[PDB]
Protein backbone atom coordinates (compact mmCIF):
# COMPACT_ATOMS: atom_id res chain seq x y z
CA UNK A 1 0.00 0.00 0.00
CA UNK A 2 0.95 3.65 -0.83
CA UNK A 3 3.67 5.13 2.31
CA UNK A 4 2.12 8.48 3.23
CA UNK A 5 4.33 11.21 4.64
CA UNK A 6 2.26 12.71 7.41
CA UNK A 7 3.20 16.25 9.10
CA UNK A 8 2.50 16.97 13.12
CA UNK A 9 3.13 20.13 14.78
CA UNK A 10 3.15 19.58 18.69
CA UNK A 11 3.95 21.94 21.47
CA UNK A 12 6.43 20.86 23.89
CA UNK A 13 3.87 20.56 26.90
CA UNK A 14 1.72 18.55 24.54
CA UNK A 15 1.87 14.73 24.07
CA UNK A 16 1.87 13.31 20.09
CA UNK A 17 -2.02 12.21 20.94
CA UNK A 18 -1.77 8.41 19.56
CA UNK A 19 -1.21 5.03 21.23
CA UNK A 20 1.20 2.30 19.43
CA UNK A 21 0.93 -1.06 20.45
CA UNK A 22 2.67 -4.55 17.96
CA UNK A 23 6.58 -4.20 17.59
CA UNK A 24 9.79 -6.65 16.99
CA UNK A 25 8.85 -8.67 20.20
CA UNK A 26 5.35 -9.35 18.13
CA UNK A 27 6.47 -10.04 14.74
CA UNK A 28 4.72 -6.68 13.45
CA UNK A 29 5.19 -3.25 12.55
CA UNK A 30 4.79 -0.47 15.40
CA UNK A 31 1.04 -0.05 14.54
CA UNK A 32 -1.68 2.95 15.67
CA UNK A 33 -4.30 2.14 18.02
CA UNK A 34 -5.89 4.76 18.54
CA UNK A 35 -5.94 8.86 17.90
CA UNK A 36 -7.06 11.11 20.96
CA UNK A 37 -9.67 13.58 20.08
CA UNK A 38 -8.20 17.30 20.69
CA UNK A 39 -4.47 15.92 20.53
CA UNK A 40 -2.14 17.03 18.09
CA UNK A 41 -2.12 13.83 15.90
CA UNK A 42 -6.17 14.53 16.18
CA UNK A 43 -5.77 17.88 14.88
CA UNK A 44 -3.65 17.88 12.19
CA UNK A 45 -4.88 14.67 10.83
CA UNK A 46 -3.35 12.15 8.16
CA UNK A 47 -3.02 9.32 10.61
CA UNK A 48 -5.35 6.53 10.89
CA UNK A 49 -5.56 3.88 13.47
CA UNK A 50 -4.11 0.27 11.75
CA UNK A 51 -1.42 2.57 10.09
CA UNK A 52 2.49 0.81 10.51
CA UNK A 53 4.55 3.76 11.76
CA UNK A 54 7.68 2.72 9.46
CA UNK A 55 9.42 6.29 10.44
CA UNK A 56 9.64 9.07 12.06
CA UNK A 57 11.38 12.33 11.78
CA UNK A 58 13.51 9.68 9.41
CA UNK A 59 14.41 7.28 12.01
CA UNK A 60 13.59 3.31 11.11
CA UNK A 61 10.93 2.08 13.47
CA UNK A 62 10.67 -1.13 10.87
CA UNK A 63 12.19 -3.70 13.31
CA UNK A 64 12.15 -1.64 16.75
CA UNK A 65 10.75 -3.71 20.30
CA UNK A 66 7.82 -1.50 21.35
CA UNK A 67 9.62 0.20 24.16
CA UNK A 68 12.12 1.24 21.68
CA UNK A 69 9.45 2.90 19.70
CA UNK A 70 8.00 4.32 22.95
CA UNK A 71 11.50 6.10 23.23
CA UNK A 72 12.27 7.21 20.02
CA UNK A 73 8.50 8.67 19.53
CA UNK A 74 8.53 10.22 23.10
CA UNK A 75 11.77 12.45 22.00
CA UNK A 76 10.59 13.93 18.76
CA UNK A 77 9.35 17.97 19.04
CA UNK A 78 8.23 20.54 17.54
CA UNK A 79 7.58 19.79 13.56
CA UNK A 80 7.53 16.08 13.61
CA UNK A 81 7.12 13.78 10.28
CA UNK A 82 6.03 9.76 10.61
CA UNK A 83 5.88 7.21 7.43
CA UNK A 84 3.36 5.19 7.69
CA UNK A 85 1.10 2.48 5.50
CA UNK A 86 -1.96 1.10 6.61
CA UNK A 87 -2.09 -2.07 7.10
CA UNK B 1 3.07 -14.87 17.46
CA UNK B 2 2.23 -13.12 21.05
CA UNK B 3 -1.31 -13.15 22.53
CA UNK B 4 -0.97 -10.15 24.51
CA UNK B 5 0.81 -6.89 23.04
CA UNK B 6 1.32 -4.13 25.29
CA UNK B 7 -0.35 -0.77 24.51
CA UNK B 8 1.27 2.82 24.93
CA UNK B 9 -0.25 6.63 24.76
CA UNK B 10 2.56 9.15 23.85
Amino acid sequence: GPIRKVLLLKEDHEGLGISITGGKEHGVPILISAIHPGQPADRCGGLHVGDAILAVNGVNLRDTKHKEAVTILSQQRGEIEFEVVYV
Amino acid sequence: ANSRWQDTRL
